[PDB]
C-alpha cells in the first residue's frame, strides 16, 4: 500500500 | 536538462524455433522525457496488435517499456522495432536478429 | 531471502492541455502489482498482478484514494517548482518519485528510503537514518528546510519501517507462488567465427529471476572488462529476465575463456567454457 500522507515541497 | 537517447533492444521472449509461436519483445530503456512511441513491423509493415509496459524509471532516473506482441518467426520473415522520441531526428529502426 | 517494495510516481507536466499526466505503479522486487494512470478512465488504482486481486473493495478504495493525493500533492509541486528554478509556463516538465522498504528473509525491516527528482535529476533524498535530508541544489534546500520544520521524516519513517514494511509481508504471502520464488539462469554458449583471426563467444543467462544477475568473462583467470560486450538486463515478458555477455577471442583459443554467472537461485556461481 502506498504512502498515505504525501506534503508539497 | 540534456534529453537523454533511448537504448533498444528486440528480441524473442523464447529462444526462436521457425513455425513455432513465440513473442517479440522491443525493450526500450534509458531515455528522458518519458513522451515516446514504439512500433513493431513485420517485413516493413506495423503489427496492428501491440501491447506494453506501464510506465517506470530506473535508478538513473531514465525511463524503461517494454512492448510485445505474439509473433511466429521464420526464415523469409524480418521483424523490427521502430522507436520515435524526440531525441532522435528521425524514427529510429532497429531490426530483429535472433541471437543478437 | 531480502525483499522490497517499491512504488514509483511520474508526473508531466502539460500546459495548455490540461492536467499533468500522472502514473504511479508498485513493485515486490521485480514483480510489479499495482498501477494509476490519470489518463484512463476508470480512475483506480489497478491491479497489474493475479495475486492482489483478491484484496477487497476497502482496499482499492483506499488506494485510489491515497493514489489521487499523491498526484494533486505532485500537480502543486510542478507549479512550485517551475517558480523556484524561474521557468516559463510554457514548457513540460517531469517530477519523478520513488520509495520503499527492504524486509529480510525473516520479514523485519532493513532500511528504508525515498528519493525525488526534477526533470529526470536529483532534487531532494532521505538519508539512510530516515530522520535527515539530502537537498540536491539551492531549490531543494527551500523544500529541506519545510520538511525539516513540518517534521514530514518522522511520518515517512512511521511508513517506511512500519506500515511499508506490514503491507509487504502480507504481499509477500498473498504473492508467495509468484514472489518467493527463485528461477536459476539457463545458461548456454554461442560461438561464430568473425573472420580467419577471431571468433565471439557469447555467454547467455535466460529466465532467470530476480532480475539481479551477474554476468563476466575472464582469460586465463584474468578479468576481461571490457573487451566484453554486455547488454542491460531485459524482461522476457512472462515475468522472467534475460542477458548475455560476449567477447572476441583469437582463433583457436576459446578454451582460455571462462564466463563466470552469479544469481540468487544457483547454490554455486557457475562456469561455462567453450
Amino acid at each position: 500500500a502506498i504512502f498515505q500522507s504525501s506534503m508539497t515541497k | 536538462m540534456i534529453q537523454r537517447t533511448p537504448k533498444i533492444q528486440v528480441y524473442s521472449r523464447h529462444p526462436a524455433e521457425n513455425g513455432k509461436s513465440n513473442f517479440l519483445n522491443c525493450y526500450v530503456s534509458g531515455f528522458h522525457p518519458s513522451d515516446i512511441e514504439v512500433d513493431l513491423l513485420k517485413n516493413g509493415e506495423r503489427i496492428e496488435k501491440v501491447e506494453h509496459s506501464d510506465l517506470s524509471f530506473s535508478k538513473d532516473w531514465s525511463f524503461y517499456l517494454l512492448y510485445y506482441t505474439e509473433f511466429t518467426p521464420t526464415e523469409k520473415d524480418e521483424y523490427a522495432c521502430r522507436v520515435n522520441h524526440v531525441t532522435l531526428s528521425q524514427p529510429k529502426i532497429v531490426k530483429w536478429d535472433r541471437d543478437m | 531471502g531480502s525483499h522490497s517494495m517499491r512504488y514509483f510516481f511520474t508526473s508531466v507536466s502539460r500546459p495548455g492541455r490540461g492536467e499533468p499526466r500522472f502514473i504511479a505503479v508498485g513493485y515486490v522486487d521485480d514483480t510489479q502489482f499495482v498501477r494509476f494512470d490519470s489518463d484512463a478512465a476508470s480512475q483506480r488504482m489497478e491491479p497489474r498482478a493475479p495475486w492482489i486481486e483478491q484484496e477487497g473493495p476497502e482496499y482499492w478504495d483506499q488506494e485510489t484514494r491515497n493514489v489521487k493525493a499523491q498526484s494533486q500533492t505532485d500537480r502543486v509541486d510542478l507549479g512550485t517548482l517551475r517558480g523556484y528554478y524561474n521557468q516559463s509556463e510554457a514548457g513540460s516538465h517531469t517530477i519523478q518519485i520513488m520509495y520503499g522498504c527492504d524486509v529480510g528473509s525473516d520479514g523485519r525491516f532493513l532500511r528504508g528510503y525515498r528519493q525525488d527528482a526534477y526533470d529526470g535529476k536529483d532534487y531532494i533524498a532521505l538519508n539512510e537514518d530516515l530522520r535527515s535530508w539530502t537537498a540536491a541544489d539551492m531549490a531543494a534546500q527551500i523544500t529541506k528546510r519545510k520538511w525539516e520544520a513540518a517534521h514530514e521524516a518522522e511520518q515517512l519513517r512511521a511508513y517506511l519501517d512500519g506500515t511499508c514494511v506490514e503491507w509487504l509481508r502480507r504481499y509477500l504471502e498473498n504473492g508467495k507462488e509468484t514472489l518467493q520464488r527463485t528461477d536459476p539462469p539457463k545458461t548456454h554458449m554461442t560461438h561464430h567465427p568473425i573472420s580467419d583471426h577471431e571468433a565471439t563467444l557469447r555467454c547467455w543467462a535466460l529466465g532467470f529471476y530476480p532480475a539481479e544477475i551477474t554476468l563476466t568473462w575472464q582469460r586465463d583467470g584474468e578479468d576481461q572488462t571490457q573487451d566484453t560486450e554486455l547488454v542491460e538486463t531485459r524482461p522476457a515478458g512472462d515475468g522472467t529476465f534475460q542477458k548475455w555477455a560476449a567477447v572476441v577471442v583469437p582463433s583457436g583459443e576459446e578454451q582460455r575463456y571462462t564466463c563466470h554467472v552469479q544469481h540468487e537461485g544457483l547454490p554455486k556461481p557457475l562456469t561455462l567454457r567453450w
